[PDB]
């Protein structure tokens, strides 16, 4: 199927050392029997489970066609290259876990069209540029760890950010803001 | 004198006009007086004249080269799997003794040179793998003694021209793999009365499959597929007399399949899988000696006529997606050496066929969302050429036989949504394959057995909503390689032990709804991919670990057990409102 | 080199 199609574009670019992704044959009618896979009843892929695969490689933005997705678990792997904006479609998602990884670039400003994400753990990555002000219009916002990037500029302290500890923005290039050490011009 | 030549003179010039990294070329000594025991080079006859030059695979890099065609008695060149790049040159008419040509595999772009029409003896063009583009030059209709046209995997963008109809010579058409301006089948292809291939598959071929197609008596394979064909298949095929192969799979075809399928004495594959057709799979096309039958993602409905069973050829069968009724043939797999049977989403009813794979070569067993009933055959206790069992979503009933529990290739066991019932037999130790076990929703009872930590490579335990009972056996924490554990609404008793530290790769642990006893493992912090934790409705006691704060848990139920003591401080948020409700001293 | 997928039968499956 479509989901199917995405993923299997997916494991052709990420490289694979330990075959972790052996089972996600795209001769299947859907991935609901791919390990590392979760279905919903309908069949449709609400979890991808792949923390700590010894993952290299880049996402693709075909990972936003999955609709339904509610967990995506990259973490602890050595992905390379962009967060990719398409991530935003991700309308039902609940946790974006993309953290121990090389992620490089900006945190797409489509993140914030995820009005149900109550998990974003960004943490250990290489990303720069400054923290999304759409991220505060995410209501169901309780856990955020954006720490050991290269981030900088305002840390926004309003809406679902208004309850965040210093401990989510720590050892970052140039924050600033009531959160940091440092004020803001 | 008369017959006297400089063919190793002109190969040197070939050598010249090509890179060759790796050598293949080194044998090709300009000091040599003849070149016919120079690699790739053959002379048939008297006069040392080279009649065959085969390049293959050489690594070559260059433009063709037409001095090659100053070689006067050349019938046979391949340059096959090389880098020979730009146009194909106009000049290459010069060859005029070529009977066999093989160019691809290559670099060559731009549009075909019409020239190649010139070339009287030609019997042979292969540009499989070309970057070729443009329309297909009108003097292709004009070929004299051409055979096989093979035009496959280019950039050709025009209309399928009718013209290729008018080469009576020819016996294989390939224009496969060419994103074509989209184009009817021309029915002037009726008038090549000695082809054997039609292979036009991904050619954006629209409009319907002409009647005149049944004319060709001699076509072996007629192969249509991947394209946006429309109407009926015609009853016309019925008079292709010699036809093995029919692929009409992935069209906007509607009808009935035509019962004059049955006429064809030699058709052993057909694939009209992924249309829209309608009505009932005709007995006469059954009762043909078939290998393969697709037939899936259709609009079919009706019974699987029982004729099927009687071809002693049969490996596949794949007519999942239907509203198919009635019971499968009572002898499938008896007479056949059956490896692939799909029936899956259809409304298939009645007991199993006992004997699907009484030729031992039945590899995958597909049949859910029907509603087949009875009990497993026991024949399939000792099919171990099973690697995908999926019996999901049917009324089946009993004991699953001991020996289907311990076959030695199968990945995939489900049988879920069935009324399943006994225990897993010790049997299951014998799964040295099993990847993953998803028995849930069945009456199974009993113990998981000891034999089931055995498994090394299992990555999903799914045996939710049965009776299973006892302790888990201390051999489950053994498995890490498991990545899913879902025990819910089960009968489980006793404690969780420092032995689930073993579980390094466990994302899921959902032991809900047990009755499970004793102190929740300080070991659970030691799960470094655990993101998802129920083990809500059961008497779990005492202080909850301090180490299930350092999880990253995305999901967390420990409501309804006896948890005693002060909530860890990370876990004290209004986020795990609902994760620990239920506990009374907490 | 394109690898050329074959005249015949699809694979689709369960
Ligand atoms: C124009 O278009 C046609 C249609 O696609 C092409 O035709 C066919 O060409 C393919 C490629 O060679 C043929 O495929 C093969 O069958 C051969 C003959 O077969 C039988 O005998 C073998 C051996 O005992 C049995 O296994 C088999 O079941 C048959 O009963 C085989 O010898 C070939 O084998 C090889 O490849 C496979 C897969 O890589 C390997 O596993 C094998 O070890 C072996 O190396 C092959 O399977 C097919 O038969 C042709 N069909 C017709 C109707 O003619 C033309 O080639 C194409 N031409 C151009 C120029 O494009
Ligand atoms: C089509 O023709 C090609 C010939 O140009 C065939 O390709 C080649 O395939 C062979 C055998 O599989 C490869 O050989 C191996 O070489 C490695 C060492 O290699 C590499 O180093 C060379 C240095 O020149 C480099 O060109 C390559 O890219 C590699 O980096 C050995 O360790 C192995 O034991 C083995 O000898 C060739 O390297 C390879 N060459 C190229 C250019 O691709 C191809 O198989 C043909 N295809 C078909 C379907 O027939
Ligand atoms: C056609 O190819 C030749 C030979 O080059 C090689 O094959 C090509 C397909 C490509 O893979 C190149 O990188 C390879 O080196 C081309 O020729 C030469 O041009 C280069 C500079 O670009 C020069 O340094 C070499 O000495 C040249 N060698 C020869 C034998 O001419 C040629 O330009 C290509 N033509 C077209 C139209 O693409
Ligand atoms: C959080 O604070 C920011 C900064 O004041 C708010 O900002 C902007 O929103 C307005 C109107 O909604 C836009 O026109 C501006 O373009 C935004 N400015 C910046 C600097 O981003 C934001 O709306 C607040 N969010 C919530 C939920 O209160
Ligand atoms: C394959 O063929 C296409 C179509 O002719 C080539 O496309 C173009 O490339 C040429 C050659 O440099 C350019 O001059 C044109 O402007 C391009 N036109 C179009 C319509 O894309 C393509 O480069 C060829 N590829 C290879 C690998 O040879
Ligand atoms: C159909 O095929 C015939 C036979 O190959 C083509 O024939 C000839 O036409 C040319 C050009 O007019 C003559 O010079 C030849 O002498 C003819 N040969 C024969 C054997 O008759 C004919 O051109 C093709 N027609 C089309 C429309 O492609
Ligand atoms: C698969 O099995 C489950 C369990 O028997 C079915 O689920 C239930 O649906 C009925 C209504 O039809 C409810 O009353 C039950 O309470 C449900 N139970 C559970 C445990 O979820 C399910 O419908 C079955 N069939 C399919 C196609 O999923
Ligand atoms: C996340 O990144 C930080 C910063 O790169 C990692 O940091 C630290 O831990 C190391 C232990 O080997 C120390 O040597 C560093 O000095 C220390 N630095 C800071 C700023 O804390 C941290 O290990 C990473 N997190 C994980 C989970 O690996
Ligand atoms: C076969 O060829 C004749 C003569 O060239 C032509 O009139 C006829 O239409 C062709 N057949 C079909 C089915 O078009
Ligand atoms: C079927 O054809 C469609 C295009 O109409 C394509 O998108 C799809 O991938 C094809 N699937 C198979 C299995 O051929
Ligand atoms: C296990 O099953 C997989 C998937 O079908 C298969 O490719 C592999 O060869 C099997 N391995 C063994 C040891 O049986
Ligand atoms: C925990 O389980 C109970 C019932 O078993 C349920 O009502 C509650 O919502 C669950 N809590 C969470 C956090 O999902």
């Amino acid at each position: 199927n479509l989901e199917g199609d995405a993923l299997h574009t997916l494991r052709v670019t990420l490289v694979d050392p330990n075959n972790v992704l052996q089972s996600w044959d795209p001769t299947l009618v859907n991935p609901c029997t791919w390990f590392h896979v979760t279905c919903n009843n309908e069949n449709s892929v609400i979890r991808v489970d792949l923390g700590n695969a010894e993952l290299s490689g880049h996402l693709v933005p075909e990972l936003g066609v999955l609709k339904n997705l509610q967990y995506l678990e990259l973490y602890s792997n050595n992905i390379t290259g962009p967060i990719p904006s398409n991530l935003g479609n991700l309308t039902n998602l609940v946790s974006l876990d993309l953290y121990l990884n090389s992620f490089s670039g900006p945190i797409p400003e489509s993140l914030g069209k995820l009005s149900k994400l109550r998990f974003l753990r960004l943490n250990n990555n290489s990303l720069t540029g400054s923290i999304p002000m759409s991220l505060t219009n995410i209501t169901t916002l309780q856990v955020l760890d954006l720490s050991n990037n290269r981030l900088s500029g305002s840390v926004p302290d309003n809406g679902s950010f208004s309850l965040f500890t210093p401990i989510s923005f720590a050892n970052n290039l140039d924050l600033c803001g009531p959160v940091t050490s440092h004020p803001c011009p | 004198s008369s017959m006297d030549n400089q063919d190793g003179f002109i190969l040197q010039q070939v050598k010249l006009s090509l890179d060759d990294p790796d050598s293949y070329l080194s044998s090709w000594n300009s000091n040599d007086a003849s070149p016919c025991r120079w690699s790739g080079v053959s002379c048939a006859g008297d006069f040392s004249s080279v009649t065959s030059v085969d390049l293959s695979s050489a690594n070559l890099a260059g433009p063709f080269p037409s001095v090659i065609c100053r070689l006067s008695n050349l019938a046979h060149l391949s340059l096959y799997n090389n880098s020979i790049n730009s146009t194909l040159p106009l000049n290459i008419a010069a060859c005029k003794s070529l009977q066999t040509l093989d160019l691809s595999q290559n670099l060559l772009t731009g549009e075909l040179p019409q020239t190649l029409a010139d070339i009287p003896t030609l019997v042979h063009l292969d540009l499989t793998g070309n970057n070729f583009s443009g329309d297909i030059p009108a003097s292709f209709g004009k070929f004299e003694n051409l055979e096989v046209l093979s035009l496959v995997y280019n950039l050709l963008d025009g209309t399928i021209p009718p013209f290729l109809g008018n080469i009576s010579t020819l016996k294989m058409l390939n224009l496969s793999y060419n994103p074509f301006s989209p184009s009817r089948i021309p029915p002037e292809f009726g008038n090549l009365t000695n082809l054997e291939v039609m292979w036009l598959t991904e050619c954006h071929l629209v409009g319907q499959i002409p009647d005149s197609l049944g004319q060709l008596s001699k076509l072996v394979d007629l192969d249509l597929a991947l394209n946006d064909l429309v109407g009926h298949i015609p009853p016309s095929l019925g008079g292709l007399t010699n036809v093995v192969q029919i692929e009409l799979y992935n069209n906007s075809l509607t009808g009935e399949i035509p019962p004059e399928l049955g006429n064809l004495k030699s058709l052993r594959l057909l694939d009209a899988s992924m249309n829209q057709l309608t009505g009932k799979i005709p007995d006469e096309l059954c009762r043909v000696p078939l290998e393969s039958l697709n037939l899936y993602e259709n609009n079919l409905e009706g019974e699987l006529p029982a004729s099927i069973a009687l071809s002693p050829n049969l490996y596949e069968i794949r007519i999942f997606g239907n509203r198919l009724t009635g019971g499968l043939p009572k002898d499938l797999g008896l007479n056949s050496p059956l490896r692939w049977l799909d029936v899956s989403e259809n409304e298939f009813s009645g007991d199993l066929p006992a004997d699907l794979c009484a030729k031992g070569e039945l590899e995958e067993l597909l049949i859910i969302h029907n509603s087949f009933s009875g009990v497993i055959p026991e024949s399939l206790a000792d099919c171990r050429s099973l690697t995908r069992i999926r019996l999901a979503y049917n009324r089946f009933s009993g004991s699953v036989p001991t020996g289907f529990w311990g076959l030695p290739h199968v990945n995939l066991l489900e049988l879920v949504n069935n009324s399943f019932s006994g225990e897993i037999s010790k049997s299951i130790g014998g799964a040295s394959n099993l990847s993953l076990l998803i028995l849930s929703n069945n009456e199974f009872t009993g113990s998981l057995p000891e034999e089931i930590g055995s498994l090394d490579n299992l990555n999903q335990l799914s045996a939710s909503g049965n009776k299973f009972s006892g302790s888990l056996p201390d051999s489950l924490m053994s498995l890490g390689e498991l990545g899913t554990l879902d025990l819910h609404g089960n009968q489980f008793s006793g404690e969780l032990t420092s032995g689930i530290k073993s579980w390094k790769k466990l994302n899921e642990l959902n032991l809900a709804d047990n009755e499970f006893t004793g102190k929740i493992p300080d070991e659970i912090g030691s799960l470094s991919v655990l993101n998802y934790l129920d083990l809500s409705g059961n008497m779990f006691s005492g202080k909850i670990p301090v180490s299930l704060q350092s999880l990253k848990l995305n999901q967390l139920n420990l409501s309804y057990n006896r948890l005693s003591g002060d909530l860890p401080p990370s876990l004290a948020k209004d986020m795990y409102k609902n994760s620990f409700i239920g506990n009374p001293g907490l | 080199y394109v690898l050329v997928p074959p005249s015949g039968p699809s694979m689709r499956h369960n």
